């Protein structure tokens, strides 16, 4: 497909535009943002000081 | 009138063959028929409308 990228926006295609093909879409939901970050990841290891349970 | 011919039978050769063909021309001209037969080369795709279009420059 001929296009003009200078506009800052480019028309999206599938193999269907230039060749004899068919679209091959299949649904999935793991690419939603909320789903993607809704899992735990670590930020580091921490410690407690001696006898902090009963002092300043 | 007519000449010197006095045969009963229909002329065996038809007229366009037995005689010349008197034609008449009109003063103001005459339009050629549109087509002389059906032989032709063709130009296709000459124009537009339809493609992977309007991504195409203005």
């Amino acid at each position: 497909g001929v296009e003009n990228a200078e506009k800052g926006v480019t028309e999206n295609t599938d193999a269907t535009a230039d060749f004899v093909a068919q679209p091959v879409y299949l649904p999935e939901n793991q690419t939603k943002v909320a789903f993607f970050y809704d899992r735990s990841s670590p930020i580091g290891a921490f410690a407690v000081k001696s006898g902090s349970l009963e002092s300043g | 009138s007519e000449g010197n011919e006095g045969v009963i039978i229909n002329n065996f050769y038809s007229n366009q063959y037995q005689n010349s063909i008197d034609l008449s021309a009109n003063a103001t001209g005459s339009d050629p028929p549109k087509t002389y037969g059906q032989f032709s080369n063709l130009l296709s795709g000459a124009v537009n409308a339809f493609s992977n279009m309007l991504p195409l420059l203005a």
